């Protein structure tokens, strides 16, 4: 079979007043997130054994980009944080495509949240890295996603000849 | 009353009864507490003596 690599998974952002004027973009120059899950498990000891009683859900997200120059996403995130506002996250898998009725689409999940962190540390000698926390509510669903074209590919460079270009 | 006797002070006398125990746990088969005895004549007596 064959393993699974982590360069497959991406994020996009939306503000949740521009539902229906813009679709979710991406941000650019992504490292590493981290997605995690629990509950919390209350034992009571009996003359049988422990016997364990579970809660409700808890959600620890992160993510970890490097800032770009003329990206004005950024500014929207800030003035997200700022005014308290909602906010859409989509993990989009690309590894896994639809068979059916979604043929263009890839499997996907569905949050919302607000933010509550937002730093960088700028040394001499580095790149300008950042670092955002979230806050999510209720529960995350699931479904199948639209990715377009430009948001799904590499650019490089093809062969040249060795004449002056018109 | 009754009399009580403790091995480390072998010629002494006491008087007591029970008057109250603790709660015990009911998730175990090894169980730690306690009890407590009622002394109402403070005082430790010896053997008898007579002249």
């Amino acid at each position: 079979a064959e393993a699974k690599k982590g360069i497959d998974v991406i994020l996009l952002y939306r503000v949740l007043k521009n539902e229906a004027k813009e679709a979710a973009w991406k941000m650019a120059f992504q490292t590493e997130h981290s997605n995690g899950k629990s509950r919390d498990a209350d034992s009571t000891a009996t003359k049988d054994g422990p016997i364990q009683n579970m809660a409700a859900i808890e959600y620890d997200f992160s993510a970890t980009s490097i800032v770009a120059v003329g990206d004005k996403h950024i500014d929207e995130l800030d003035d997200a944080f700022d005014n308290s506002e909602l906010v859409e996250i989509w993990e989009i898998d690309k590894a896994e495509k639809g068979t059916d009725k979604d043929v263009d689409k890839y499997k996907a999940t569905y949050f919302q949240g607000y933010v509550s962190s937002f730093s960088k540390t700028p040394n001499s000698e580095d790149a300008l890295e950042l670092e955002i926390e979230f806050a999510i509510n209720g529960i995350g669903q699931k479904g199948y996603a639209t990715l377009t074209t430009d948001q799904a590919e590499v650019v490089s460079y093809v062969f040249k000849d060795t004449v002056k270009v018109e | 009353d009754v009399a009580i006797y403790f091995e480390d002070e072998p010629t002494t006398l006491y008087y007591g009864r029970y008057q109250s125990a603790e709660s015990v746990d009911g998730s175990s088969n090894s169980i730690i507490s306690s009890f407590t005895i009622f002394c109402s004549d403070p005082y430790k007596y010896g053997s008898q003596i007579v002249s």
